[PDB]
């Protein structure tokens, strides 16, 4: 089973 | 600004997560993913509420909420 990923994006 | 989650759910049912403004163009979501998957972006459409998202909309322009899911396909024949 696939742990979590959660990725940061940030502004321009 | 302040962040939400959304949930990128690709054709083999994994999940990607990403925390975004809601002001920030969806443009570098799309990136991150393809270069986590190891494809071209060009290859993969975007889809939200079955929509296509564009490079330019942003969670606010789209009425994306916390917790709210992106569907990924291959890019389809045609424009």
């Amino acid at each position: 089973e696939a742990e979590e990923r959660v990725v940061v994006i940030s502004s321009s | 600004g302040e962040y939400i989650k959304l949930k990128v759910i690709g054709q083999d049912s994994s999940e990607i997560h990403f925390k975004v403004k809601m002001t920030t163009h969806l443009k570098k979501l799309k990136e991150s993913y393809a270069q986590r998957q190891g494809v071209p972006m060009n290859s993969l459409r975007f889809l939200f509420e079955g929509q296509r998202i564009a490079d330019n909309h942003t969670p606010k322009e789209l009425g994306m909420e916390e917790e709210d899911v992106i569907e990924v396909y291959q890019e389809q024949t045609g424009g």
